[PDB]
């Protein structure tokens, strides 16, 4: 270390055993130090006993995320380009089915490639570029090509900031230990001058060259590479050069308009995608606040001000320590960031923001699953992180008795409720389903709990729902529709290929998972929750806080002094929430497709992916394999031969590979030892092993190699389970 | 110009009235919540004179005082005022 | 702050150098020289025009067999005995080391001075021109690109295309 | 050695304050206005194919055209880092000729301004009666920058 610390060498340490705690890999030969190494790989409790570097390091290996998430995009727009079918899908939507990935016809491969629309070869599509990408107030395939190395030249540049940073002698301290501004600016003027700035490039440009798609042509046949200038004069239709205005202000005369805007709500006949009349209205809108916003403010103040009795004397005081410590203000945001895009998920599907999106039915649920594992994926982390903090990452104790030294205080307490909360759901929340097959299975429908027995009569309807699509008549001014068209209210017509959104209808049979949910959705978090509060201390082991808040289990005594920790309890919080989001999803398809999704023809007959097969029928819980996995699913193991077949074909391994995390999940470990020595002596027999001690997995890698598998098994599996049925019929 | 040019005057009396009401209601701040109607300094009333605002609201109605008829049905009467 | 960085062999890369570049001698003269209009013309009828073909890949095997032998022998006693272990001299051997060769058997030896000096002069000559080569042959060797690409017509492959002027090739000169 | 680059609060600033007054010449327009009678613009695309700005200027152009306009951009900016290495020093530039001792015409020394020195010293009777020598010409640069779009268009001049 030890080497040459000094002033001494710029010749670089390449060359002299170990590195990460002291007696550290030692001379002495190991393995367990190579999963060591990339674990933990970034931590810190080591690389120095001082912050100062690491917000110097996390500043810049963050960065390469952007420049990567830059190299990427690039080979997405590059591919959405020269591997065309856009150009070819656009003149002609309804009608393609996209491509940007093709083979090569090596070995068995091609058979994954098949016939996608603008006549030619490759493999599908459900991530909706082609569809941001209506946008292009221009189109054309080596443009995209331009936006591509625009993505190229963001990165090397986006990437050589991180040279500029920690290689180069790095900032310090202050610099974000002065945070004083850091909001201010974020979403005052890219928050803002982004929303803004996209504003100016989304009516300009963008909502003329889709104001006279939405009719025909064939591109340039419409939209040159500059014709969007001064020339105010296309900008004539689609509204006013403002005639006599000047600078919004009232001494203004309307005998007939009111700019661009003129407020939508619904779905374009021709392409429902959600109007963009009012797209730029929307986006406009937002920035101002962001624009107005970031102008705060300089801290504690705020938050050093409103205490009460009971409530939080520490909430002033908040944390200095909130400038002072990352994994806690990683956390926080985890759990916003996280949440905050699964509720993406949602306004999506029952609001599509995006030309020709519901009728494209996978290309938007895919999306609808994809995020949904995120808003899920980074919340589980949100709560680790704070087990992080919890345990450590300040130097001693100063941050004293607050709203925390509070919530603490109670604590065998806000996890005693909640607990209880859970087994009142469960018992009203799963085996209410359980009744229906032991009493349908029984059978005596009289008493099931059918959307029809147990009394609730021919309507759902007067709730919220009701008095959202009926709601442009209140201080609403209006806008024919409503805000999201399955809402309960008026209107129908919507789509000439197949179809999109129409009410979506309730009680019983969305009743109960609306429930599931909730049960699920809560003992998710109970272990996450106990799992960060008694992070460090406990009448179990309170000596518990003397290693990280990983370490394997305590010891064989006390009983059981296994799993406790909170490494664990955000290692049995995902094998929850892998079914929170897992049962999600079951959810959303089989109601968007037993309802919704389905089709127009003459007399508008609608006809249902599924005739509404749910009706009384998912309320039995096997009727979610009769009505779901065992009747969809019929595409997945049909799927060979094909042209997708990749998902069958994956759909085997990927539900072989959850099939092997079980046992590294279920199995001991001194275990895999006594097994890899009998190994270790065969081996030594021909004179073959010794060197680099060989030694089995560690305890909670073992953990680790469960759970990440079981997730990646049992996730694609349905990544698999899904694409194959909404590519073909659906 | 155009009608716009007795509206740059009029610009200038939004963005006006905007900026004088603004120095009063900061000015002496470090104050929050509070004034008269409340606890404790009492001289009530309502009162009389304190300014900003009803000055400026009282203008932006105003303002619409002598374009007032020249735009509206535009003239009639023989000189309303009897005065030659 | 600064590479780190290398060499040690920094000090073989140099000898495929002089290998590569003298080297494009051969191709560098010759080509120009070509002979414009000789006189000319080139034709060669002689062993090549009535005996079925003359060479392509008898060519290479009888071609470099010679080249074969001698780029053999030439790195591989360049000088190096001692050849073989077994603690460390470096280059990755010098496992010759100390021992150039041998002590006192034969005429390892080239001139008198005890070593192998083709005396202390003659920096001159071979330092300019020659690492020249190296150099030289960078630039008319980014000629070879701008000599042909643009596979003159007779083909467009994957019809970009991507304008239009006019054609391109060789000869020497340049429409400027 | 490895080649330097010293950052330092404000070289970012000399090098920028060297930029500004570069471009300050090269404002060019007004500093030379015999340089455009129309050479501001440029001139781009309007091939015969088609067309410039759009409704222009229109009663571009006849024109000075061409290529071969990296290359001295290039070739010639392989220059200004060379009056940056040279006169590092160690002085031999004069390396004069080999014979020949006529050689004690000289022509200035190192210039800047009326050259070698200054020179011919006697002077004033009448011309008569550090940054402000930059800070001007940005305020001659960045005015043409809105007067290439200097337009209102649909209206014009409300002042007037
Ligand atoms: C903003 C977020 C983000 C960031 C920057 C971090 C950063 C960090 N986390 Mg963390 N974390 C996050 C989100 C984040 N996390 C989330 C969402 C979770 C919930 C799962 C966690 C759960 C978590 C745990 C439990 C731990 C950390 C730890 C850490 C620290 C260790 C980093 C390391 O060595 O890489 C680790 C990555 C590897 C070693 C690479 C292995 C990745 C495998 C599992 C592949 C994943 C499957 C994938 C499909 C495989 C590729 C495809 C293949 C089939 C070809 C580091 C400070 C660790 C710590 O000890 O704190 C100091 C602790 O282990 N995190
Ligand atoms: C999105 C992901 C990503 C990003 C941006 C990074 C970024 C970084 N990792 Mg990292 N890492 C990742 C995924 C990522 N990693 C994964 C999946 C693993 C497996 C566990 C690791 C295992 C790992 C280790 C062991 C180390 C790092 C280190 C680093 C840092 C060193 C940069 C450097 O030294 O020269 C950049 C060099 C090049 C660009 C040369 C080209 C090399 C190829 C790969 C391209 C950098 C912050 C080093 C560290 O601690 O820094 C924080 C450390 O040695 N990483
Ligand atoms: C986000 C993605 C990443 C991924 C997963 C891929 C993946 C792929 N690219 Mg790709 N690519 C990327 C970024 C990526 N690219 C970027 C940033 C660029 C810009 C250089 C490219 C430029 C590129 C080209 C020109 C090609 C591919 C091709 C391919 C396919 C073969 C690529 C390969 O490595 O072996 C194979 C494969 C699907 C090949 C393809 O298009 O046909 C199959 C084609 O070779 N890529
Ligand atoms: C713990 C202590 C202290 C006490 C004793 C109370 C007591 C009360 N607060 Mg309260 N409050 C406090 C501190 C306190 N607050 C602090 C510090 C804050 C700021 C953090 C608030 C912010 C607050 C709000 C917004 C409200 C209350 C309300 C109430 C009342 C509930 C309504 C009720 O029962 O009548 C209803 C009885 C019927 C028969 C009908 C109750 C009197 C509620 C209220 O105003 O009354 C409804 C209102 O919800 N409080
Ligand atoms: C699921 C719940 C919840 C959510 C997310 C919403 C969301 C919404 N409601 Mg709403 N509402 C709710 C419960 C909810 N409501 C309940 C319980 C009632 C009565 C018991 C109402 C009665 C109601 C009325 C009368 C109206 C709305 C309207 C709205 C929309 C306008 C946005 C707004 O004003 O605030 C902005 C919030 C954010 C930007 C964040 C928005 C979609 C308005 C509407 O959409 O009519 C066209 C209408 O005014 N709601
Ligand atoms: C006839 C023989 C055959 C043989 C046995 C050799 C042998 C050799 N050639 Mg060689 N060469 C040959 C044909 C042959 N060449 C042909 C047909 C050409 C085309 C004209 C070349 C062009 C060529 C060049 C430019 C160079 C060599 C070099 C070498 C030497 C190192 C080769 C190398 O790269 O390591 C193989 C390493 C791997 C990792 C594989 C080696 C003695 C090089 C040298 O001088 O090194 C001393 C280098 O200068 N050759
Ligand atoms: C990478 C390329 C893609 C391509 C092929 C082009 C091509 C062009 N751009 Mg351009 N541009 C692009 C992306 C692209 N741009 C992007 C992503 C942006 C940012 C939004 C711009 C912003 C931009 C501007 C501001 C301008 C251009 C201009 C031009 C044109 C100069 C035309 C000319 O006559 O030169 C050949 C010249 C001759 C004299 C013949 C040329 C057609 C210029 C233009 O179109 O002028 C009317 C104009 O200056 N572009
Ligand atoms: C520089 C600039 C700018 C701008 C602008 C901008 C600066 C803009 C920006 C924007 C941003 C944005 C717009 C954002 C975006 C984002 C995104 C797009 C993302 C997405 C996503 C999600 C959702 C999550 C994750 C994933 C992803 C990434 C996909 C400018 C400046 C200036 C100056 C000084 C001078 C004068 C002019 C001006 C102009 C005044
Ligand atoms: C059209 C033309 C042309 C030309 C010429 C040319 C013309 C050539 C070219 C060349 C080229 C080169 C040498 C290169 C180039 C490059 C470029 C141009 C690029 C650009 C860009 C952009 C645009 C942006 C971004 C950046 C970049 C750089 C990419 C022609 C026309 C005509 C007519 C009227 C008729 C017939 C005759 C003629 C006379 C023929
Ligand atoms: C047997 C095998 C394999 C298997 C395999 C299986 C049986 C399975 C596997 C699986 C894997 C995986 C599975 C991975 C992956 C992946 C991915 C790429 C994913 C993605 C994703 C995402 C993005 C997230 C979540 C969802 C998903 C999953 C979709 C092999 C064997 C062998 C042999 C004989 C010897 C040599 C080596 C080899 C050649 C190797
Ligand atoms: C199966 C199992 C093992 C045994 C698993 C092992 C030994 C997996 C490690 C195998 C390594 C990854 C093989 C690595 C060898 C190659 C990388 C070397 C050759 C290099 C390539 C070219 C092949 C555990 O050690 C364990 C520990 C704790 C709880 C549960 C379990 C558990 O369930
Ligand atoms: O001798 C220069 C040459 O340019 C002159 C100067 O002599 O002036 C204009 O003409 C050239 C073209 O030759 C332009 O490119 C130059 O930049 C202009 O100032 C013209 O008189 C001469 O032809």
């Amino acid at each position: 270390l030890v080497d040459r610390d000094p002033i001494k060498t710029s010749f670089e340490q390449w060359a002299k055993p170990g590195h990460f705690s002291r007696t550290i890999a030692k001379g002495p030969d190991t393995t367990t130090w190579i999963w060591n190494l990339h674990a933990d790989a970034h931590d810190f409790d080591s690389h120095t006993s001082d912050l100062e570097e690491i917000s110097r390091k996390v500043f810049s290996a963050h960065f390469g995320q952007l420049s990567i998430i830059f190299l990427w995009l690039s080979g997405m727009y590059f591919h959405g380009a020269r591997f065309s079918n856009y150009e070819a899908w656009l003149n002609d939507p309804t009608h393609i089915g996209p491509s940007a990935q093709v083979v090569w016809p090596i070995v068995g491969q091609e058979i994954l490639n098949g016939d996608v629309g603008g006549g030619f070869r490759g493999i599908q599509i459900t991530s909706g570029f082609f569809q941001i990408w209506r946008a292009s107030g221009i189109t054309s395939e080596l443009q995209l090509y331009c936006t591509a190395i625009g993505a190229l030249v963001f990165a090397g540049l986006m990437l050589f900031a991180g040279w500029f940073h920690y290689h180069k002698a790095a900032p310090k301290l202050a610099w974000f230990q002065d945070v004083e501004s850091m909001l201010n600016h974020h979403l005052a003027g890219l928050l803002g001058l982004g929303s803004l700035s996209w504003a100016r490039h989304q009516v300009h440009v963008s909502l003329p060259i889709n104001q006279f798609l939405n009719a025909g042509v064939d591109p340039k046949e419409i939209p040159l590479p500059h014709e969007f200038i001064l020339n105010r004069d296309l900008l004539a239709q689609l509204y006013p050069s403002f005639a006599e205005g000047a600078t919004p202000f009232f001494t203004l005369n309307w005998s007939k308009y009111a700019d661009f805007l003129t407020f939508r709500g619904g779905l374009d006949p021709l392409t429902g995608g959600l109007w963009l009349t009012d797209i730029a209205h929307h986006h406009l809108a937002i920035a101002i606040l962001f624009l107005i916003a970031g102008h705060m403010y300089r801290i504690k103040d705020i938050l050093e001000a409103h205490k009460g009795p009971f409530t939080g004397q520490g909430h002033k005081g908040l944390y200095e320590i909130l400038t002072t410590s990352w994994h806690a203000q990683l956390s926080i945001n985890l759990a916003m960031l996280g949440s905050l895009t699964i509720v993406v998920a949602q306004h999506m599907y029952s609001m599509p923001p995006y030309p020709y999106l519901a009728t494209d039915y996978a290309t938007q649920l895919s999306l609808f699953t994809h995020h949904m594992w995120i808003g899920g994926f980074l919340i589980v982390g949100a709560a680790a992180h704070a087990a992080i903090f919890m345990v450590r990452d300040y130097d001693p104790t100063t941050r004293y008795n607050d709203l925390l030294d509070r919530v603490l205080r109670h604590r065998d307490a806000i996890i005693s409720h909640l607990n209880w909360v859970c087994i009142f759901l469960g018992f009203h929340s799963f085996g209410l389903y359980i009744h229906n097959d032991t009493m349908s299975a029984l059978g005596r429908p009289q008493d099931m709990f059918s959307d029809t027995a147990i009394q609730l009569q021919p309507v759902f309807a007067q709730w919220i729902q009701n008095t959202h699509a009926l709601a442009p008549g209140t201080t609403a001014p209006g806008a024919t529709a409503s805000t999201s068209l399955t809402w309960g209210g008026g209107d129908l017509v919507a789509v000439g290929n197949k179809v999109a959104l129409l009410p979506i209808p309730l009680g019983t049979a969305d009743f109960l998972v609306h429930h599931i949910h909730a049960f699920t959705i809560h003992v998710t978090v109970l272990i996450l929750l106990k799992g960060v509060l008694f992070a460090r201390s406990s009448r179990l082991i309170p000596d518990k806080a003397n290693l990280g808040f990983r370490f394997p289990c305590d010891g064989p005594g006390r009983g059981g002094t296994c799993q406790v920790s909170a490494w664990d309890h955000v290692f049995l919080g995902l094998f929850w929430m892998y079914n929170s989001i897992s049962v999600v999803i079951f959810h959303f398809s089989w109601k968007m497709q037993s309802d919704v999704w389905g089709t127009i023809n003459d007399q508008g007959v609608v006809t249902h992916i599924t005739a509404g097969n749910f009706a009384q029928s998912s309320i039995t819980i096997n009727g979610w394999l009769r009505d779901f996995l065992w009747a969809q699913a019929s595409q997945v193991i049909q799927s060979y031969g094909s042209s997708l077949s990749a998902y069958g074909l994956f759909f085997l391994g990927a539900h072989f590979v959850w099939a092997f995390s079980l046992m590294f999940l279920f199995s001991g470990r001194g275990y895999w030892q006594e097994l890899i020595e009998s190994i270790v002596w065969a081996h030594n027999k021909l004179k073959v092993a010794p060197a680099t001690q060989p030694r089995a997995l560690s305890i909670v890698q073992g953990r680790a190699v469960g759970v990440t598998h079981y997730l990646l098994g049992g996730i694609a599996t349905t990544w698999a389970f899904f694409l194959a049925r909404i590519i073909a019929v659906g | 110009d155009y009608i716009g040019s007795s509206t740059n005057l009029i610009m200038v009396t939004t963005t006006t009235l905007m900026l004088f009401a603004g120095r009063f209601g900061l000015a002496p701040s470090a104050n929050r919540k509070a004034t008269a109607g409340l606890k404790l300094e009492a001289r009530e009333s309502g009162i009389q004179t304190g300014d900003p605002a009803g000055f400026t609201l009282a203008d932006t109605l105003a303002c619409g005082a002598v374009g007032h008829i020249m735009g509206v049905g535009i003239v009639l009467g023989l000189k309303n005022t009897g005065v030659l | 702050s600064d590479p780190e960085s290398l060499r040690w062999n920094v000090q073989a890369e140099l000898v495929h150098s002089r290998w590569a570049m003298l080297g494009a001698a051969g191709i560098f003269i010759p080509e120009f020289l070509t002979k414009l209009g000789i006189l000319n013309t080139p034709s060669w009828y002689t062993a090549g025009e009535q005996e079925y073909f003359t060479d392509t890949t008898t060519l290479f095997i009888v071609e470099l067999v010679f080249i074969g032998w001698a780029e053999g022998r030439r790195w591989a006693d360049i000088l190096n005995p001692g050849c073989v272990n077994t603690d460390p001299i470096f280059p990755n051997n010098k496992l010759t080391g100390t021992d150039v060769g041998y002590p006192g058997g034969l005429w390892f030896d080239p001139l008198g001075w005890g070593s192998a000096s083709p005396q202390k002069l003659k920096e001159l000559r071979t330092k300019e021109i020659k690492n020249g080569r190296l150099a030289m042959l960078a630039v008319m060797g980014a000629w070879f690109q701008h000599i042909y690409t643009g596979t003159g017509p007779i083909d467009n492959l994957f019809a970009a295309h991507l304008a239009d002027p006019h054609a391109t090739i060789f000869a020497a000169f340049t429409p400027k | 050695s490895d080649p330097e680059g010293t950052g330092g609060f404000i070289e970012p600033k000399w090098l920028a304050y060297g930029e500004i007054i570069n471009g300050r010449y090269a404002m060019l327009g007004a500093v030379g206005a015999i340089a455009p009678e129309i050479l501001g613009k440029a001139g781009l695309i309007p091939q015969e194919t088609a067309l410039p700005w759009f409704r222009t200027g229109f009663i571009n152009y006849w024109a000075d055209s061409y290529t071969l306009f990296v290359f001295e951009m290039a070739l010639m900016g392989f220059a200004e880092h060379r009056r940056f290495q040279d006169w590092a020093k160690p002085g031999s530039m004069g390396k004069q000729y080999f014979l020949g001792l006529e050689k004690g015409l000289g022509g200035s020394g190192e210039p800047a301004y009326p050259g070698g020195p200054f020179f011919n010293p006697l002077g004033f009777g009448k011309d008569e009666k550090l940054k402000e020598v930059k800070n001007g010409r940005l305020a001659m640069l960045a005015i043409l920058g809105y007067f290439v779009q200097a337009l209102v268009t649909g209206v014009g001049p409300y002042q007037n």
